[PDB]
Order: structure tokens, then sequence, then C-alpha cells
């Protein structure tokens, strides 16, 4: 019964709880869990660093889809595709 | 026996009429769901009630809802291209609005998400003949839910959550339509039926176990919205409780037939209801809340307080234009009633349908001063138990001049008959001695 | 039946 | 119970009128309850029959306590409330009197004792308290009387104390 106005403030305040802990150096004694709090927050550089997890664009496309915008619309996938 | 012979046919006429008042075209669509909502109102059983859910035909009528979206945006144009779907439109709204008078009607709409599909449309944010349909789409969409929640069943209560979340999601037109100072009888049914949605779903009970996955931020979104209610709610005391009540009331004089006279009846419902249920609100936080009895902090010398002294003002002056009204109505109803069928005969001297429509316009003259009645039953009662509980606590902890107006007002509560008509329908006085002992609580406090 | 409800919080208290 | 309790509560708000209805479910449960038990002891019955009427009458109090004052189609099913208070008073007004002849018929089996030493009441009275046929029954219909009137709170006796604090 979730709205995807209500989904995406959730959204947004978990990743708000994701990048503080980022901030703070949670991670900073191990660098698989910090790439891991990155790709959390939709980080386009170490997504791209994962490129060889994910073997094919359209991976990555739904991967960053996840991360940057999970209320995608139907008319504007093929602007995050190209 | 119709229902018996409807049933008789089997699931198949019930199949065959309820698909193809979905989607059929224009006119038969139209009448089919006329039908449907004709059929469904005399559904004692509700056997049809549970073929439509249990088919997905429900489902199907509500899905199609969002489909107007466009229509919205192509009619708020100057020329229109069809009425046609502005009349399915409001069969479709006038047979959902039938299902959810039904208490399990209610129930098997918000299992379907009504009130999650409405959340979602945009036309209700586009707020401009093009600014009377963004009113009437407002008014079915708003119907529905509205009505739908209030007669539901006390164990769904989170129908006040699902609204709450709906006045907020369009917070913008919402304050718009709060801030729209018009004397329009309609603004006064919106702002009535809103006030009452709010006062039942924005409990500060709703918020904490929000928290749960929207998390902190839900509830500062929730007594956001709560504090512009609040402010709202109270600046309608200067529009409806000062001197510009003879001005809104004399701007529709310049035309007062019948209709003028029944819109100003329900403009006093509206002021008695937009604020019974606001005083309602009010009077469950103290009991629940106890007005921050907790903390030990001087209630009396961000927000300010002397709020609260002028609410009590306010509320004081309001209670007597109130009382007086009260009054002039119910003499206006026994004079309506005093019209016999011997009124009709002299009339005559159709005099006779003249006198069913008489009967009309004044049994709605009673339908509007009972209102009028309980409200300000309740108005006397909030306005008692709030001040009584507030001057217990004053007390111990300006006072003086409190004290010397509240006891110059209090006499002059003169009618200081209290009355005993309304009480006299109703059941016994809470008026009397529990006003009586709040009395003794307060003008003796002030004494 | 709000108002009714009201009336018999009344009655109790 | 619950689930029970809603859907006989849904079902009778389909019918034409609800008070009717309650009325004739309970046919069927009054000739049970009078067949069931045995003849020696029926009072256990009639205590029963009270128990059943108590139920719809708190039931039809409920209803009729919700409804907006004015909808004359409640007048009907305001009067069948006051006609079960009347059934269910009558069950008891049977069960004391009927238990109490009975009691007589069965139990002034013991006897003996003219006159007493002392002037004292409470001698006389026990000494008379098998005597009479007429007074003893006098004082039950009182203690019924007295009863009925218990059960019938009229209540604003909390708010009556707030009314006026002893002050």
């Amino acid at each position: 019964t979730q709205t995807l106005t209500e989904f995406e403030l959730k959204w947004q305040h978990w990743r708000e709880e994701c990048e503080r802990h980022l901030q703070n150096g949670t991670f900073s004694s191990n660098v698989h869990m910090e790439a891991v709090c990155r790709v959390l927050l939709g980080d386009e550089e170490v997504l791209l660093e994962k490129r060889d997890l994910m073997t094919t664009w359209y991976h990555f496309l739904v991967s960053r889809l996840l991360f940057k915008h999970p209320t995608v619309k139907p008319t504007e996938l093929h602007f995050y595709a190209q | 026996d119709n229902l018996s012979i409807f049933e008789s046919y089997g699931t198949a006429l019930m199949e065959v009429v309820c698909r193809d008042a979905c989607d059929g075209h224009d006119i038969g669509r139209m009448l089919a769901l006329a039908l449907l909502d004709r059929i469904v109102s005399v559904d004692r059983q509700q056997q049809w009630l549970l073929y439509l859910s249990n088919s997905g035909y429900l489902k199907v009528l509500v899905d199609s809802l969002a489909e107007d979206d466009v229509v919205l945006r192509n009619l708020l144009t100057p020329q229109p291209p069809l009425l046609k779907a502005l009349y399915i439109y409001e069969s479709k709204m006038a047979f959902l609005t039938r299902v959810a008078k039904s208490s399990q009607g209610a129930i098997e709409l918000l299992r379907s998400g009504v009130i999650v599909r409405l959340a979602q449309c945009q036309v209700y944010d586009m707020r401009p003949a093009p600014v009377e349909r963004y009113r009437q789409i407002l008014l079915p969409a708003l119907q529905i839910c509205q009505l739908i929640l209030t007669s539901s069943t006390a164990q769904h209560l989170q129908a006040a959550g699902q609204v709450l979340q709906f006045l907020v999601a369009h917070s913008d037109t919402i304050q718009a339509i709060l801030r729209s100072q018009e004397g329009s009888l309609g603004s006064l049914q919106e702002l009535a039926l809103l006030t009452g949605i709010i006062s039942k779903a924005a409990l500060p009970g709703v918020l904490n176990e929000l928290d749960i996955g929207l998390n902190d931020g839900s509830m500062m979104e929730l007594q956001g919205h709560i504090g512009r209610f609040q402010r709202q709610c109270l600046a309608l005391l200067n529009r409806f409780g000062g001197s510009d009540r003879l001005r809104q009331l004399s701007l529709q004089d310049d035309s007062s037939r019948l209709d003028g006279v029944s819109k100003k009846d329900d403009m006093e419902l509206a002021m008695q209801q937009i604020c019974s249920n606001v005083m309602e609100y009010c009077q469950a936080l103290m009991i629940q809340n106890s007005p921050s009895f907790q903390q030990t902090v001087c209630l009396f010398t961000l927000p300010s307080l002397g709020v609260v002294i002028h609410l009590l003002k306010q509320s004081a002056n309001n209670f007597f234009t109130y009382y007086d009204i009260h009054r002039q109505s119910v003499g206006k109803l026994q004079n309506v009633e005093q019209l016999p069928p011997d009124e009709i005969k002299e009339l005559c001297q159709s005099t006779t349908q003249k006198y069913g429509l008489a009967r009309r316009r004044l049994v709605k003259l009673i339908n509007s001063r009972a209102k009028l009645l309980s409200l300000c039953s309740y108005i006397i009662e909030t306005c008692l138990y709030i001040l009584w509980r507030h001057l217990e606590y004053y007390l111990l902890h300006q006072d003086v001049d409190t004290l010397l107006r509240e006891g110059a007002n209090s006499f002059g509560e003169s009618l200081q008959k209290r009355l005993l008509d309304i009480e006299s329908l109703y059941c016994k006085v809470r008026s009397r001695h529990s006003f009586i002992q709040a009395l003794v609580r307060r003008i003796r406090g002030l004494l | 039946e709000q108002v009714k409800q009201r009336v018999l919080h009344t009655l109790l208290a | 119970s619950f689930t029970e309790d809603i859907t006989l509560s849904a079902v009778m708000l389909q019918e034409e009128d609800p008070g009717e209805a309650a009325t004739m479910s309970m046919y069927p449960d009054f000739l049970k309850s009078f067949l069931e038990h045995p003849s020696s002891a029926v009072f256990e019955l009639i205590e029963q029959y009270e128990a059943t009427c108590n139920t719809q009458i708190t039931l039809l109090k409920k209803i009729v306590k919700r409804v907006t004052p004015g909808q004359q189609k409640f007048s009907k099913t305001a009067s069948i409330l006051w006609l079960l208070q009347q059934e269910m008073v009558t069950w008891r007004l049977i069960a004391a009197l009927y238990r109490d002849r009975i009691q007589s018929a069965l139990e002034e089996e013991n006897m003996f004792e003219i006159a007493a030493p002392n002037a004292s009441e409470k001698t006389i009275v026990d000494k008379l308290f098998q005597r009479d046929t007429l007074v003893r029954q006098s004082q039950l219909v009182v203690d019924w009387l007295e009863s009925i009137a218990k059960d019938e709170v009229g209540d604003f006796s909390d708010n009556i104390e707030y009314y006026a604090k002893s002050v």
C-alpha cells in the first residue's frame, strides 16, 4: 500500500544513514566494507571499478537505477540506458 | 424478491453486467455503472458486492480512475471536447460512494488501495469553468475518501493514516484552500470534511508508530502538518468569531432565496462542524496529552501563549454569538413545525406538493438547527473542560485581571438560562451539573 | 455519533 | 469469538428489521432452555432465560444509544427493547416467587416455640419468622423491587460528586 513518495522519503533517509557512516570513517579499517558502503550510495566511480562483476552495461544500468533512481519512470529509461 | 431473482440467474448475469459496466463504451458504461450503483444500494445481502470483489471488477474500476489524469489536464482548457467523460466519472464515483456507505465496502476499498491510488494522482495539485472543474474533481475524490473512512469501522483506524497521507501529499493545494477567503457554502463543506478527517487522522500516536520504516523524519512531517492544522484552525476564530461574521452573512443577502437561507444554515453547519471536530481533537489531545501535565514550566508568563488567552476571549465571545443564533434557529424550527395539513389547505384556498416541498425545506431547517444544537452543546462543554483545568492549573501559579474579566463575562453569560430542549431531546444534562461543577471550580476561582 | 461519544465521556468523568 | 460476533452483527444489518429478527432468533433458545435440565431444578433454567434476555437487551441498548435523536425508524426497536426488559424482569419475578412459595411448600417442615422471655424485637421476629405465610413474602417483594432499583443505575453519581465536591 506504500506510495512512491513514501518510498522515496524512506530511501532518502536510509541513504543519509549510509552517507553518515561513510563520513564518520566507520569502515576506514576495511576497504571492502567501505567499497560496499560506497556502492550502496550509488558511487559511479566504485560501480565502474566493479564492472567485471556486472559483465554488461545493462546490469550496470539496473544497479545505477537501484542506488540512484529507484522510482524511475519508463519514459526516462532511455536516458539512463544511453 | 428482486434480489432473489438476480441471484437465481447465478454469477452469470452479474458477471456480464459488471464487466460491460467497466469497459464498454461511453453511454453504456455510464448506465451500467449507474445500474451497479443502484443494485449495490438495494444489496442488503451484499452478494453483488461480494461477486464484484471476488471477480476482480471492483479493482478494475478503481484502477481505471488513474485514466482521468490526462482527461482532467485536457479539460482544464477553456473549450471542452466532450462532457461524456465527466458523466462516466460521476457514475463511477457515485457507484463507489454507494459501495463506501457499506461498513464492509469501506474495508474492501481500503484493501484495494483506493486512498493510495488517489494520493498518486497529480490532478489534485493543478488548482486553476476551469476553477469550478478543479473544484468538482476535488469533490468526488475527497468525497469518497472522507465518507468512507468516517462511516468506516473503528478497527480500520489506519483509514485515518492513509487519508492524512493524502492531505500531506497535496499540502500546497490544501493550505491554499484553507487560506481562500470564500463565502461559498461549498468551501465550508470542504473545510468541514477536511477538519473532520484531520481531527481523526492527526493523532500524535500515528506519528510514533510511523517511525518503524520512515522513521525520525516521518515524525517531524507529522508534527509539521499538525502544527499547520493548529494555526489554521485558530485563524478560523477571527473569521467566524469577529465583526466579519456580519459581512459574510450580508453579501449573500443581495439575493436570499430558500436556497440562500439553507446556504447560511449550512454555513453555520460548517462553523459548527469545522470546529466541533477541532475542539474534539483538542479535548482528545488534552485527555491523552493532558496539556503537558508532566512539564513543570509555567504555562503563562516558536509559539506564543497569550494565544491561549485570546482563544479564551474569543471562544467566550463566540459562545454567546452561537448561543443567540442557536436559540433563534430553534424558534424558526418551531414555527415551521406549527404549519399543519391545515396550512396546505389554506395555501390551496400544487398546494399539496407546495407543502411537500415546504416540509422538505423545513426539515432541512430541522437538520441544520439540530446540527447547530449539538455543535454548541459540544462547544460549551469543551470551553468549560478546557478552561476549567486551565484555571485549576493556573491557580497555584495577571490572575487578578483575568479573574475580574472572567467574573464580568461569566455574569453576562446571561442567557444564564442554559436551556433544555436540545437537552430534552438529548440524554441527561451534561451541561447542567457537569457545567455547574465547572462553574464552581472556575467562577469561584474568579471570585 | 461523535457528539454522543463526547457526552458518554462527560458522563464517565 | 470476535469473528463470529462481527459476522452475526453484519448479517443482522442486512435484515429489514434487526430488532424483530433478534427477537425471533431467541424462540428456539427459550424452548431449549425450558427442555434441557431437569424439572427438579428449573430455577437455573429461569436464570439462563434472564441471562439470554439481558444479553440482547445490552446489545439493543448499545444500538439505541448510537442512533441520532429523531429517526422514527428506531421507535419499534425502542418498544421491543422495553418489552424484552419486561420479559427479563418477569423471569426474575417468577424465579423469586416460585422458589419462595415452593420453599414454603417443601421446607417449612421444622418448628416450634410459643413466645419468648425477652421483650427484644430480634427474639420476637426469630419466633414469628416461620409463622407468617403473608409477611415473609411481602418482604421478598420489597427485596425484589429494591433489586430492580439497584440494577437501575441512574449514574450521574460520580459526576454528581464532581458537581459538588465534599467542600
